[PDB]
């Protein structure tokens, strides 16, 4: 191995998000474990970068965690259509290595698994201003036990006995 | 700061430098060959070298203003920010309409190749920028851009010589209208210089060809002489050179060269002398395909007065020269010599 | 590497807890709490130590007199150390961070106020303990906060 | 910092914290909007201080920029439109004289009479609304004596200063004599 | 912190003057909100920074020595002392005190009671070397929990040092 | 001062304050606008001391402006206009005459016969309204000895000068004699 | 001078009023003219200063009350003769005798850097040798002597 | 005792920040791998690299995450080296990268060496180095190749 | 031999210990140009000086004071110090031509032991 970074170097990347969120199902989704099993095959055939790929996972999976609903849910009125959209700034502490440098480009994602829609925004920032924890935007309300939640969007989760989750890896060569 | 100085048109020079400084320290590109310039070791055939590092670098006496600092800005800077600052000095020594648009228009297009987006930022009227011309700093650092992109010309940032140019070579019109009289005649350089004439074109070459100034030597400091700092006043201006470029400029109109056309009139200057000189050397080149002496002695068979030969030839190299420009050289023979 | 730290800190503490209806039970409370740190501005090097600052206050959660909309009130001052398996942590400095993140727990829904001023002190003489203090490990549980010594924190989990 | 790395010595002029008084001449106008009255002047102050979520204005002022918006909540006034079923209630407020603030800053540069307007949306949860400011700081150099800043805030509202200036996102500190000094803002912002 | 008294306790001995002046549109009730009324005195302090505290005690004498003229039109209080004493206080080193006037005023608005003031300041050091009498025996209060509650909302702060002297050790307005 | 830095001797012309006379003819011009009629002179010396709030007139006749504007104000007449209900209370006011200012503000430079006049509202709270003004304060080298400035105040009015003209930042003292000599205005003013 | 002022400031409000002058007289104070002639010297000597806007209205004292150097400097160039053999051409015996007065060897009318450009704002000379009245017959000569050979400087000198 | 007058301009950029003042000396002392400056000085040049290293003042871009960090050092003054041939008042640079492991990046040097006959008294050159860095004088002055009354005396390279 | 000596410090602040004093008195030969040999004299001079500090009553920034007298060419020394939290200027008095210590350890950092400074 390197000298730099010799395997696993714990590397904190602040960078500034943004997401939309559509869902279509023939019935609307009861628990959370279904609507990540229905959002986790969003990257089937994946075109975008590379560099942004376990942070669109993250980002996928806090949209699919803040999936409000809307009014045509209801008991029988039309398709049930989801939606979500969280912004903000945030870090995520990885040990992936290095990332190329992110450039603000919307990237949309169209795969059926019904349907989805994405629009991620995640790119760079070099201020110096502190800007809360990304796994901290999953508010408590789900993901009883948020490291399977979080792990079978392909993520690898480890717990640093502070409270602040990082990211191993993804799954393999993914 | 610069940006957001930039889109309100309020920026502080301080700021803009600083700023330059800060996003041109690319310490890359090789060197292959000795650098050396005036006495100056600037690298060894092999250092990797910094734009700044062939300026010496010291701390600014000053108060900085406060500036309008944008927290939004990613690390989008070096691609295209620098590169417009530093078009934004050509852009604003143009002081006419119609070039400084043009201009314009080609600058958006340079920076447009490498962003895409690029919205412009300063506001298309009260331009600011003319004013970065007076401070010095500015210009060191445009003038440093422009030799050490001049040096590595395949550099991946070799784009930013867009602005800068004009930096090259600036207030030496009379070397550059000689090294146009050697080149549009064929004749050589030191054979041209025994046929100037009037005693006033004489003392300027004396004052121009000093030894000791290396202006042969394309990678060294002399064509930022002012830019640099290095002298307040150039002696191969235009202006303290009048008499020969008038006449380098009228023999090369004379010779059917596009390039002497817009050259504008030297003020205060005798031009009947000058004007006959470069009659008889236009004579020369365009009749015969060129000894000063015998042509000399071929006038004083005249007793100093040109032939109706002569006048002929010069209405046929300053006739059908349509849109000249007023004050030039183009329309001074065109009412001279277009009898 | 991951042993446990006898660490010593003087703190600063008053909750401030708004709802719609005064709040029945203390698990409602805790519920109401929990969400404090949606996004977290603040270091997270005191983040634990916010928590139990957290669990201080919200121990003692005394409503005002005046109980318009029930504001629930607590104020603590002290002096002590936490037991914990964090592993090292940087040291503190005398700043005070606020704090603020509405909740929606179906019942009762509102808004907070903190201000802690967790700071390090390097005297000598034998201090009281954080967890005497109280007045417990469930509690601790639905915080996040895993056990009195400190094993490490489980936020939405 | 100097703990972790190799060579980072303070500088002479100012040690590290080099208190120091700089006296400047404000201006302010105030305009907020709700969804519903503000309950609380604590809420008042939740909102107002998401005015500088995207910051473009000026660099030399923004401490005294955010001192000049708590100033302004603390004095916002309602209007008949906050009566029982109008409209939307909107606040204003208008605030001007000159005021030395102590801070523990560094040296600020040098401002100008310049005044730039400031609008944010923000969203504390249950109120939503806008924002409208206008700030004219701007130094002083004359000699008369000018009330202290702090003391703009009248004793009715802010029944505790060192957190009500601290959700604004500033740093205070108690110089024992009665006189707030400004430690720094929010870290890093 | 410093070795030689960074923040530790001072006696300061200053002969001092005093003329006070309050109005309002109904006569106060209450202690209180006279305390109420004159506790917005220094809205927008102009005077000297350093004898801000001193001004403070002066204005807690004033008002515990309120007493109204015989004409109580509107009803307009009254009261002036002049004395020399020394002042224990906690607030390291303080600037040198001339013998200098300045003047007060700042209209209040409490709710119930509204008006203006007028202070009389002339609180200056000297150095003359006799014993002078306490600044708090200038009082007549409850010692249990009179001084120390009133003085407090006025911004000051008071304890104990089991000597019996009330010594100060803080100001605090607006908080 | 002195104990502060290196090297602020005072010079060998005056001391430090160094008593002197200055003989002055003046002129005066006043009318005063409020809502409701000044129940004490009290009020009058409040409404009137911020005449020179933004002050643009003379500094050599700064002092003499402030003193004309304290006689001004001891003289401020009604008018029938003040009477129960029949608009707001104007009031006015004018004196002219010579006179000499015992003071010890350091010699004042040479001043010219020239007219100034200054307006500026004022808000002392209760009453609301603006100011008028018109100084004539000019040098008198006639010997013709002149009355006394201070004496031109009526003893019906100002129980208490040392503070009644103390209100518009005069420091006043006592020659132990009867006179009183203008100290300074107010510190840093 | 109002375009130049806009340059920095950018509001500039005009500051003297248009009618009733006042500023001619300031050209009679001594003190005013010798800060003048010294802000230019100062910018003269350094070109490229950041305050070097200030050379407006300061130009003026340059070379100031020295008409007669700037009509033989004209003369000398405008026939590109060299100033050693126009001086052989001058006649008349009165313009000899101007010359002679105005070629006093210690001078230092050929250095740019000089006190000489100011000899009459610093009060070096009170009734300046240079000028055009006490030399009115050198520069008749030499003014119309720059007009008969076409210059457009050599129209406008009374 | 060789009395001289000296000048000194340093810049030293590295991928991380510096641990401490040896990896700082690893990261100098590889200056002269390649030497070609005027040979007589050789030792003077050490002993200014030395003191250049050690007055290596940071920079604003050596904060968290800016960019390369780029020490810079400037000195300028004059003195007597206890321990050559007649040095000149003549400047070269010298620009050489370093391989030091967990370190990378180039260097820069201006030295001016040079005689000075001036009587003038001169400061001891090993007084030059403030005594809050260099713990081990002696292992310090090692590194760099410089072998060492209260004053020390230059055995050689 | 005989001597004559008067301190004087100033710093921004009091020193807290007699560690802070010494470190910030032990930066005044940065640049020591008066007589090599009496360099060490001059040293324990400076520490002797350092021992009996009493600051003036007056104790504007504290200054430190101290006098103690017990070729003959009396040369003067001043060096700023920066340790950190305290900083500001030295004033020697040095005509080389009493202890009350503890002493082992201040002394030695001094550069006492032979002669160590700036170790």
């Amino acid at each position: 191995d390197m000298d730099l970074y010799d395997k696993d170097s714990l590397r904190y990347e602040k960078f500034r998000f943004m997401l939309k969120m559509t869902v279509r199902s023939n019935k609307p989704f009861r628990s959370y474990d279904d609507v990540t099993a229905a959002v986790s095959q969003w990257d089937n055939s994946y075109i975008g970068m590379v560099g942004k790929r376990p942070f669109y996972k993250i980002i996928a999976l806090i949209g699919s965690s803040h999936l409000q609903a809307t009014p045509a849910v209801l008991a029988d009125l039309n398709q049930p259509e989801y939606y979500a959209t969280l912004t903000g700034r945030c870090f995520l502490p990885h040990r992936l290595g290095l990332i190329p440098p992110m450039f603000n480009v919307s990237e949309t994602f169209r795969k059926p698994f019904g349907t989805l829609d994405f629009t991620f925004t995640v790119s760079d920032d070099e201020s110096n201003e502190k800007v809360p924890h990304v796994w901290e935007y999953m508010n408590p309300k789900y993901q009883s036990q948020i490291q399977k939640e979080g792990l079978k969007f392909g993520l690898i989760l480890s717990k640093k006995a502070t409270g602040t989750w990082v990211l191993d890896q993804l799954s393999p060569f993914k | 700061y610069v940006y957001q100085g930039l889109k309100s048109g309020n920026v502080s020079i301080i700021h803009v430098n600083s700023y330059l400084y800060g996003a041109l320290k690319d310490i890359r590109g090789k060197l292959d060959k000795d650098w050396s310039s005036f006495g100056i070791n600037i690298g060894k055939a092999g250092d990797t070298i910094g734009i700044f590092d062939l300026v010496s670098l010291k701390a600014l006496d000053g108060v900085l203003p406060d500036g309008v600092s944008d927290a939004s800005r990613t690390s989008a800077d070096d691609k295209w920010l620098p590169l417009y600052l530093l078009g934004l000095y050509r852009v604003g020594r143009t002081q006419m309409p119609e070039y400084r648009k043009k201009l314009m228009d080609g600058l958006t297009n340079q920076c447009k190749m490498i962003n895409e987006q690029f919205e412009p930022l300063v506001p298309e009227g009260r331009d600011i920028f003319d004013v970065w011309g007076n401070d010095s700093n500015y210009t060191k650092i445009v003038a440093a851009v422009d030799m050490f992109f001049h040096m590595f010309k395949k550099h991946e940032c070799a784009s930013f010589r867009y602005g800068t140019i004009v930096s090259r070579f600036k207030d030496c019109a009379a070397l550059a209208t000689f090294g146009h009289l050697c080149k549009i005649t064929g004749m050589s350089t030191e054979d041209v210089t025994t046929w100037i004439l009037n005693r006033e074109v004489a003392d300027e070459m004396v004052q121009m060809m000093l030894p000791g100034q290396e202006i042969d030597k394309a990678d060294s400091y002399m064509p930022y002489l002012i830019d640099f700092g290095l002298s307040s006043k150039s002696p191969y201006s235009s202006v303290k050179n009048p008499a020969f470029h008038f006449w380098g400029q009228l023999t090369a109109l004379l010779l059917r060269s596009t390039r002497a056309r817009n050259a504008r009139q030297p003020d205060d200057i005798e031009y009947t002398s000058l004007t006959t000189a470069g009659l008889l050397y236009a004579y020369a080149v365009g009749s015969s395909a060129r000894d000063v002496v015998e042509w000399l002695g071929w006038f004083e068979d005249q007793n100093r007065k040109p032939t109706p030969d002569m006048m002929q030839y010069a209405k046929r190299a300053v006739m059908s020269l349509q849109g000249l420009r007023e004050k030039t050289i183009g329309k001074y023979a065109k009412s001279e010599f277009d009898k």
